[PDB]
Parts: C-alpha cells; sequence; structure tokens
RNA sequence: AGUGUGGAGAUCGAAGAUGAUUAGAAACCAUUGUAGUCCACACUGCAAACGAUGACACCCAUGAAUUGGGGAUAUCUUCACGUUUUCUGUUUUUUACGCGAAAGCUUUGAGGUUACAGUCUCAGGGGGGAGUACG
RNA sequence: UGCUGUUGCUGUUAAAGGGUUCGUAGUUGAACUGUGGGCU
C-alpha cells in the first residue's frame, strides 16, 4: 500500500485526490451493511446511507494498482463488467493501460471449456460488482485465478481477494474510480511520472 | 531440514506442499481454489524496483469469504499497509 | 417423507397444544383454526351496470354517497379451498412463496 | 501429433517443466492427458480395467442400456489415479475411462513402521475414507505383513506403491463403485496430515506460469 | 450438569482449532488442566498461555499455533501398568512416531514416553497429536 | 448418549447384555429345550426308521415336478 | 393416500376383528367353569 | 369415546325409521331420531397422547423480525406511546462450517464421531404367527 | 459377525424414546490449602 522500503511519504493522499473523491460522491453507501464490509464502514448519514472511510478506501487503491503493475504482460489482466453503466470506463481504461477487457453478459465456460474458441486463460481478474459478475467470480475460483473487486456496503465477498470499497453504483462514481486506477498503476510503472497533472480527462471514463 | 529421512541420511519424501501463511494448512495437489498475489516493491522516487512479494492463500478460505480479511492482516505485518492515519 | 417443515400449519413444536376447530365455510368440515385457509373478502352488493340503474332511481345514492358492500372473513378446508381454486397445487420450488398483504 | 490447447500444455510440449511435482506443488489442473504420458516414462505406467456394468433407463418402448467402466493407473512409486466413464457400447467406455484416470493423478505419501531403515513400505499414520456408505481405514503395518485387504482394494493398494498396511471396511462392500473410490480418498489424505516433520517454515517461489509469461506471448 | 472440567476445557481447545481460531477462551479453570497445558506447551503444540484470577475459578487465554490436530480426554480414567503402554499407543494414537498419551502418576502429570522412562504406572487423563 | 460410562456401573452392563442376548435368535434356541423336544431326531445327526409307504410330493411354482418322498 | 402399503386389510378394522375374537373365548371358559 | 348415581335436555346426532340413487346399496345424498353431546361426584388410563426426535451440561457463522423485563440518549397526546443503540429470558424465520443412504438437519443440530470416551436412563436385533395362547 | 457392540452397534422416515411429572435404592458429581531459593 502506501508504506513502501524506503519509508517516503510519496505514495499518499495528496489533498487533490481526495477533493475528487468528495465531488464524485465516491463514499456513499446503500443503507444495507454486510458482516464482511463492516471493518470499512465508519459511520452512518441521515436517511440511513453509510459512508466509507477515505483513509481505508485510498489505502486498498494502492495495493490494487501494485499487483496489477506487479504482472508485466497487460494482455492477461481481464477486466470484466456486467453493469451497462461501467461499460464505458473499463473500455477506456484498457487502451490506456492495455490490458483486455470484456463487457455484457459472461458466457459460461469461458474460463472452463477448454475445446471451445475464445479460451481464454487470464492470471488477475478485475470486476466492477460481485454480486452482477457472480458468474464470472465462480468459474474463477476453478482455475485457480485472485480477483480484484468494487465493492459496496453491501456486497458478498466470497471469492473476493482483494476488495476496493467504493460507490460502484452510479456513473459518476464508476468512472472516477477507474481514472484514479489507471492514472495510479502508470505512474508506478514509469511513464506520467510527473508532478504535472494527467492530461487525460476524466470525462471520457463516464458513461453515454 | 523439512521432509521425512531415513536413517540413512537420504530425503524419502516425494515433494513438499506449501504450507499456508493464513491458515498454517497444508495446501493439497487437487485444490484448483488456492491463489498466489505477487506485489511489487516501489522504491523511494516512486517506480518499481523489479522485485516482488508472494503470498499464498488456501482455497478453503477463499470459500467462507474470509480471504479478504486475511490479506489485510498479513499485509500489514509485512509493513506492506499503514494503519489509523 | 415428509412434505412440509411446518406440516401444513402454524403451530411449531413448542409453542401450543391445540387448537380449537371451526367449520368449513362451505362444506361444515372441522379444521384446526390455524390450519384452514382463511381470505377476508370486500365484495359489491350490485355490478357495474345494476348499481347505475338504481343509482338513478335513488334520492339518497349519487356520485358523492357510495352504496354500500359485504364483508365477510371465510376459512375453507383444505379439499373446498382447492375445489374452488382458492389455492393450486405448485411446483416444489415455488411452494416457500408466501405473501403478507393482499395482492 | 499432439498440439496443446492450454498454458501448460505448451510448457510441458516445450520442456520447461520436468515432472508432475511441480504441476501438484502448484495444485494446476490438467486437463490434457498428453501431459501425463510425457512426463511419465515409457514403462513406468501400468494399467487395468476394475469393473464394468450395465445401466439401464426406461423409455416410452422398452429401455436403453450403456456400460459404465472403472480403470486405475499407476506407476507402483507414489502415483495413483481412477476414472470413471459410461458409453454407448463397452468400447467407448472403456477408452474414455483410460483417458479420464490420467487426469486424476494424485501423490500418496509413504513412512515407515518404527525403524526408519531403507525404502519406505507404508502409509505414515491411519487414515480414511468415505463414499455413500462405504468407509475404507488404512492402518501402519509392519514390514513383512503384506497387504491385508479385500480383493479390489488390494489391487489399488498395488498400483500406489506400498507394501504393508492393514484394512478394515465399513458399510455395504458389494457397492464397489462406492468401494473404488473410499480407497482412493484414504490414499488422497496421506499428504494433507500436518506432521511434525513439516513444521519448518519456507519461502515462497514463483508459479511456472508466472515465470515464462514471456515465453507463452510468442 | 458439568462433571468434568478436564473434559470440558479440551473440547473447547479441539473446536477452536478445527475453525482455524488465533485464541480461545477457557472456562472454568483448575490446576489440573493447568499442567495439562504445560505438557503439551513443552513440546511446541501450544503457544503462551494466561491465567486470569477473579476470586472463583479462574479462566485461562490460550494462543495456538497451527500444530496441533486434536486433543481430548479418556473418561473414565483407566489404570495403566508399565505393560500396557504399548496398548494405548497402538489404539488411540495415529502412528508409533508422533502424539502422546498422558497420565497421572505418583511422580506427576507426565506423556507416557517419560513416564516409561522413569518406570512407573498410572491412570490415562487423554491425548494430543 | 447411549451407554452407561461410570467405572463403578459393571452392575448395569452386566444385566444389560444377558437381559439382550434374549433377542438374538440363534442364540435363544441353542439355550433353551423347545427346539430339541420339536426336533424328531432329538439332536442326533442321523436316524432310523421304518418305511411306510410311498408318496408323491408336486414341487412349488414356478418348477413343475413330482418329487418322490417316502414316509417313515 | 397419506400411508404406506398394508399387510391385509385396514389395521384398525383388523384389531377390532380380535377384540371380538377375545370376547368370544372368554365367554366360552366361563360356561365351562 | 365408554361406565355408575343424581341433574339438564336448545343444537347436533352412533342405533333405528322413512325417501331417493343403484344390477344390488345394508353406504355416500335428503327428512328425522334413541343413547349421547352440558353440569356435580366417583371410575376407566387409551390416541398419528407427534417434533413420529428422552433428561441435564459445553462450543458453535450471518441478516431481518417478534413476546416480557431492564439500562443509555430526535416523535405524539396530556402520564402513556413510539425513535436509535445495548442486554437477559421465550416462540420462530432467511441465506455458513459440518453431517447424512437420501429426503433433509444446522446457536432451536440429526454438527463438534473409525481422529470412535461429559453424566444418567428407556427401547431394538429378517418378515409373519401376535401383542395371539397360558399364568 | 462392529448381526450382542467394555474396546465397538442402532433408535426423524428402515425394527426401536416411555403420554407427562414426582421420587427411593443405584450410577455420576464444581473450585481451593502446592512456582523452593543462592553460587560458580
Ligand atoms: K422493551
Ligand atoms: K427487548
Ligand atoms: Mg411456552
Ligand atoms: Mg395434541
Ligand atoms: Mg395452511
Ligand atoms: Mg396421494
Ligand atoms: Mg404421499
Ligand atoms: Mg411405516
Ligand atoms: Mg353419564
Ligand atoms: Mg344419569
Ligand atoms: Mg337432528
Ligand atoms: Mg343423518
Ligand atoms: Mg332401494
Ligand atoms: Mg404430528
Ligand atoms: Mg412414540
Ligand atoms: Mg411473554
Ligand atoms: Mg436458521
Ligand atoms: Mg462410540
Ligand atoms: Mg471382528
Ligand atoms: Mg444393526
Ligand atoms: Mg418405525
Ligand atoms: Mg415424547
Ligand atoms: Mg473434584
Ligand atoms: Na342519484
Ligand atoms: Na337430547
Ligand atoms: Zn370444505
Amino acid at each position: 500500500m502506501s508504506a513502501v522500503e524506503s519509508g517516503s511519504k510519496v505514495l499518499r493522499m495528496k489533498e487533490s485526490d481526495a477533493q475528487k473523491l468528495l465531488a464524485m460522491r465516491c463514499h456513499i453507501g446503500t443503507r444495507n451493511q454486510s458482516s464482511a464490509m463492516k471493518k470499512y464502514i465508519y459511520g452512518r448519514t441521515a436517511e440511513g446511507s453509510h459512508i466509507i472511510d477515505v483513509h481505508m478506501m485510498w489505502e486498498k487503491l494502492i495495493l490494487a494498482a501494485r499487483v496489477i503493475a506487479a504482472v508485466e504482460n497487460p494482455k492477461d489482466v481481464c477486466v470484466c463488467s456486467s453493469r451497462l453503466y461501467g461499460t464505458r470506463a473499463i473500455y477506456k481504461f484498457s487502451q490506456h493501460v492495455g490490458t483486455s477487457f470484456h463487457g455484457g453478459r459472461f458466457i459460461p465456460g469461458t474460463f472452463t471449456n477448454q475445446i471451445q474458441k475464445k479460451f481464454v486463460q487470464p492470471r488477475v481478474l478485475v470486476v466492477t460488482d460481485p454480486r452482477t459478475d457472480h458468474q464470472a467470480i465462480r468459474e474463477a475460483s476453478l482455475v485457480n485465478i485472485p480477483v480484484i473487486a468494487l465493492c459496496d456496503t453491501d456486497a458478498p465477498l466470497e471469492y473476493v481477494d482483494i476488495a476496493i470499497p467504493c460507490n460502484n453504483r452510479g456513473i459518476k462514481s464508476i468512472g472516477m474510480m477507474y481514472w484514479l486506477l489507471a492514472r495510479e498503476v502508470l505512474r508506478l510503472r514509469g511513464t506520467i511520472v510527473r508532478s504535472v497533472p494527467w492530461e487525460e480527462k476524466v470525462d471520457l471514463f463516464f458513461y453515454r | 531440514t523439512i521432509g521425512m529421512f531415513n536413517e540413512e541420511g537420504e530425503n524419502v519424501d516425494l515433494y513438499i506442499p506449501r504450507k499456508c501463511h493464513a491458515t498454517t494448512t497444508l495446501i493439497e495437489a487437487h485444490d484448483h481454489a488456492a491463489v498466489q498475489i505477487s506485489i511489487a516493491n516501489v522504491g523511494p522516487n516512486g517506480v518499481i524496483n523489479g522485485t516482488t512479494t508472494t503470498l499464498c492463500i488456501a482455497g478453503y478460505l477463499r470459500s467462507q469469504g474470509e480471504s479478504d480479511h486475511a490479506i489485510n492482516h498479513i499485509t500489514i505485518d509485512r509493513g506492506i499497509m499503514r494503519i489509523k492515519t | 417423507t415428509t412434505k412440509r417443515r411446518n406440516h401444513g400449519r402454524s403451530k411449531p413444536a413448542h409453542s401450543r397444544g391445540r387448537v380449537k376447530p371451526i367449520h368449513c365455510f362451505n362444506c361444515g368440515r372441522l379444521t384446526p383454526k390455524d390450519k384452514a385457509v382463511g381470505r377476508f373478502v370486500v365484495r359489491r352488493m350490485l355490478d357495474a351496470a345494476s348499481a347505475r340503474d338504481v343509482a338513478e332511481a335513488s334520492p339518497v345514492y349519487g356520485a358523492n354517497f357510495p352504496m354500500p358492500r359485504l364483508y365477510m372473513k371465510q376459512r375453507f378446508c383444505i379439499a373446498c379451498a382447492i375445489h374452488s381454486r382458492t389455492v393450486r397445487a405448485r411446483p416444489v420450488g415455488n411452494r416457500k412463496i408466501r405473501y403478507t398483504k393482499k395482492v | 501429433e499432439w498440439v496443446p490447447c492450454t498454458k501448460l500444455g505448451r510448457l510441458v510440449k516445450a520442456q520447461k517443466v520436468t515432472s508432475l511435482e511441480e504441476i501438484f506443488l502448484f495444485s494446476m489442473p490438467i486437463k490434457e492427458h498428453q501431459i501425463v504420458d510425457t512426463l511419465i516414462a515409457e514403462g513406468q505406467l501400468h494399467d487395468e480395467m476394475m469393473k464394468i456394468y450395465p445401466v439401464q433407463k426406461a423409455t416410452s418402448a422398452g429401455q436403453r442400456t450403456r456400460f459404465k467402466a472403472f480403470n486405475v493407473v499407476g506407476d507402483c512409486d507414489g502415483h495413483i489415479g481412477i476414472g470413471a466413464r459410461v458409453g454407448k457400447e463397452v468400447s467407448l467406455a472403456i477408452r474414455a475411462s483410460m483417458i479420464a484416470a490420467k487426469l486424476n493423478i494424485v501423490p500418496v505419501r509413504r513412512g515407515y513402521w518404527g525403524n526408519k531403515i531403507g525404502e519406505p513400505h507404508t502409509i505414515p499414520m491411519k487414515v480414511t475414507g468415505k463414499c455413500g456408505s462405504v468407509a475404507v481405514r488404512l492402518v501402519p503395518a509392519p514390514r513383512g505383513t503384506g497387504i491385508v485387504a479385500a480383493p479390489v482394494p488390494k489391487k489399488i493398494l498395488e498400483f500406489a506403491g506400498v507394501e504393508d498396511v492393514y484394512t478394515s471396511s465399513r458399510g455395504k462392500t458389494r457397492t464397489h463403485g462406492n468401494l473404488i473410490m473410499a480407497t482412493f480418498y484414504a490414499l488422497r489424505k496421506t499428504y494433507g496430515f500436518l506432521t511434525p516433520d513439516l513444521w519448518a517454515d519456507t519461502e515462497p517461489s514463483r508459479d511456472p506460469t508466472d515465470e515464462h509469461a514471456e515465453l507463452l506471448a510468442e | 450438569t458439568m462433571m468434568s472440567v478436564l473434559a470440558n476445557a479440551l473440547r473447547t481447545i479441539a473446536s477452536a482449532e478445527r475453525r482455524g481460531k488465533r485464541q480461545v477462551l477457557i472456562r472454568p479453570s483448575s490446576k489440573v488442566v493447568v499442567k495439562f497445558l504445560q505438557v503439551m506447551q513443552k513440546h511446541g503444540y501450544i503457544g503462551e498461555f494466561e491465567i486470569i484470577d477473579d476470586h472463583r475459578a479462574g479462566k485461562i487465554v490460550v494462543n495456538l499455533n497451527g500444530r496441533l490436530n486434536k486433543c481430548g480426554a479418556i473418561c473414565p480414567r483407566f489404570d495403566c501398568a508399565t505393560t500396557d503402554y504399548e496398548k494405548w499407543m497402538k489404539n488411540i494414537l495415529p502412528s508409533r512416531q508422533f502424539g502422546f498419551v498422558v497420565l497421572t502418576t505418583s511422580l506427576g502429570i507426565m506423556d507416557h514416553e517419560e513416564a516409561r522412562s522413569r518406570n512407573t504406572g498410572g491412570k490415562v487423563l487423554g491425548f494430543f497429536y | 448418549m447411549t451407554k452407561t460410562n461410570g467405572q463403578n456401573a459393571a452392575r448395569k452392563l452386566v444385566r444389560l447384555r444377558c437381559r439382550n442376548r434374549w433377542a438374538d435368535k440363534g442364540w435363544k434356541r441353542a439355550h433353551t429345550f423347545s427346539a430339541r423336544k420339536a426336533n424328531p431326531f432329538g439332536g442326533s445327526s442321523h436316524a432310523k426308521g421304518i418305511v411306510l409307504e410311498k408318496i408323491g410330493v408336486g414341487a412349488k411354482q414356478p418348477n413343475s415336478a413330482i418329487r418322490k418322498c417316502v414316509r417313515v | 393416500g397419506t400411508v404406506s402399503r398394508p399387510r391385509g386389510m385396514r389395521p384398525k378394522w383388523h384389531k377390532k376383528r380380535i377384540k371380538r375374537l377375545k370376547l368370544r373365548r372368554r365367554r366360552m371358559r366361563q360356561r365351562s367353569k
């Protein structure tokens, strides 16, 4: 995560990333709690909606980036999404980072049926929502594939290994989260390491 | 050092299965749900130095849904992840 | 072979000993009150065609003042409930669906 | 001529994986039977048909019959596999089961009764396996005892490479479909028991498909 | 009612190990229970443990490493002569290479391997492996 | 949950087994004189007799035959 | 339905038949003595 | 349900009567109706008297509810009600390990068992003859 | 023949928990009086 071998505070919140999270309300729950996700909840606001810890949420995000950047072949990592809102974001994410992606309905047997064409063997899987993408998660459990997920307050963490707590529901929050994730892996890799803000605008990630 | 040795001094074990860091159970040959994760080490400048650390998680822990919780504890022990603010 | 977990009534194991029976609304068979199929119905006295004939001939009933209705609580034995299509046999997967309010 | 369709298959073809232990070490699934034939020497892989019997399904005009066959493979040196398939003709079922057994290879751990002199000759602890109502229990035995078991479990234990063991069965052992699988499950548990010899900690290596990722890309 | 404090404590520990917990709380405590834990601790099967005083039968919190497979009590406490050690090892132990049977003797509480060296018999308490 | 286990409970266990052994058909037949009194041989393995007449006994279904027997 | 296949007639009526048989034997022995 | 002695006797109703239906119908349907059905005192001791699951004690994952008592801190009426969060005791429901021949069970076990031991007690040992015969 | 079961059986539906309580022989029964110390 943020802590490194040297001890520098380079990979920390800079009070500017925090402003973006609050602007796109990427810290709002859905008035429902799971026993797994209770640790990421800091308090409850009015109308029953719970909010999410920002330090906890940001810390998990950097850990996920250090795993994606750890692998060397972007085409290996597959990004899937079933909700139509996240369809545009994973496309813009994939092109900048170079990873394979797939939206819409998940064809059963994609990871298990070797005879079929379009048989794929990724090494890391990334999903937008564990509940809607349960089919892909379930298949991943049969072929030794770790997964990374964007999990809301009521999320089932059955086969999830690294969960990023966020607001996976809502057009604005999905686009922001993928933009930040794409930016972080790039500076980790070695490009765009300049302190200047990233040239790419977050509007290209929003569903239209 | 690990395994079964006869009195002649040779090792007579076929192989040594992995021992999980979180559950301390042996990971069998037909688990198919156990995974390994590699996390990159980043230098002070802010880029990776070309080395990673590896973790192993047994399959049954991922069935109960506790795999995420185990990862959090391990990373803190290795100093990869901070706590509080 | 046990077919239902609640055995077809609403009497858990350590809740009660006996519930007083009632007469079927249709045939008169005695059934425990917690087992019989109960419905509360509200029926109009006249259908739409007859209601408009009566209303025009009345100095009392009209747009402002509605006409009265009948209120009944009906309880059936299982055989009569099935024969009158109040309930029907359901596939094994669907047997656990329950409704709490009139739909 | 066999062209692999899986990443593991290409590595075996490309001579980057040399034995079955590396596959067992990382618990990777095996999906092509040519992998096993390559990594096991030519003379070190025997097989035998254990049981064939017909099953029937009632139809509107009589009934239709199929045949179910059980097959066992092993090197008599710590590897064992079991497969069972069904087919419309006996010849098809026998062939299909041979492929199936090859895909279910597991390692078997062997130990010593008392003094640790020579090669291991028996299982290292008591172990039991259950399938249906049939359960099989295996007990370590002294040298020269032999295999004290019913004819069906005795054959399976020989292919695994154990020499001395006491045995006992429970349940309806005449159901040989369950009896065969119960013996297989008992042997499979020998590598899951944490023993004081295995208490020492170790550092995890990198997965072979991760090690040769650049080669697999090309 | 609770008839055996030792049997209650050992079942609690075995259940926690099977579920993979890191600590377990035990109540009520007894001097026999403490002696049994020290035997397991000496051979490395459990970690550090701690006794809490409450002016009654106390409580124990024990730390578990992952090495314990099973522990249990033997009831009733049968008598065991020096010639019966092989019989009990053959019946309740997984193998002749590891595992222990705990006895209470006039020399104290000890495992069967030490008792044989001292040439003494006693009564069987339990086992662990 | 099904057995007494106490250290000084040998009398209960002894009387329990003695009572339940009468439910075993083989054991009871061995320790009761009813079977021997009704057995024509009286416990022997062979016996001698005098032939009274020849008779024919029909087989049971689904077989069909006349089985040649003798009354002694 | 509600029940599994019986041996002969309905067991409740078989029990009633036996109960009347015992009554007749009781009368017969009282008459003799 | 049945028995004895006093009461009571509206309703319903074993036995019985009379109409139908039917090849026949002693039955199902219709009109009736005795004993009963209700009360007091005295007997009888049987039920699919069922959760077809003996009693006491320990451990044990999750989410909504519900009945009674108590502790802490925005709503209505003029002390009650109701909000949120804890807690002890009760009857339950939904979606975990584990178990089982399966159906299924699961803090309310049928789990913690061939890796077989917390305590006490009742019953079973192929199907009939038979819960019959004798005492 | 773990189909007499102390080691070592079964009792929701296959055979089998007594209709419910009280209760005498009998079997079973919570914790505690206790870390010896000093020398090379
Ligand atoms: K209350
Ligand atoms: K309350
Ligand atoms: Mg009650
Ligand atoms: Mg009742
Ligand atoms: Mg009902
Ligand atoms: Mg039917
Ligand atoms: Mg039926
Ligand atoms: Mg029956
Ligand atoms: Mg009367
Ligand atoms: Mg009277
Ligand atoms: Mg009448
Ligand atoms: Mg009538
Ligand atoms: Mg007529
Ligand atoms: Mg019932
Ligand atoms: Mg009963
Ligand atoms: Mg109450
Ligand atoms: Mg429940
Ligand atoms: Mg037992
Ligand atoms: Mg024997
Ligand atoms: Mg039996
Ligand atoms: Mg029965
Ligand atoms: Mg009962
Ligand atoms: Mg005591
Ligand atoms: Na009018
Ligand atoms: Na009357
Ligand atoms: Zn009716």
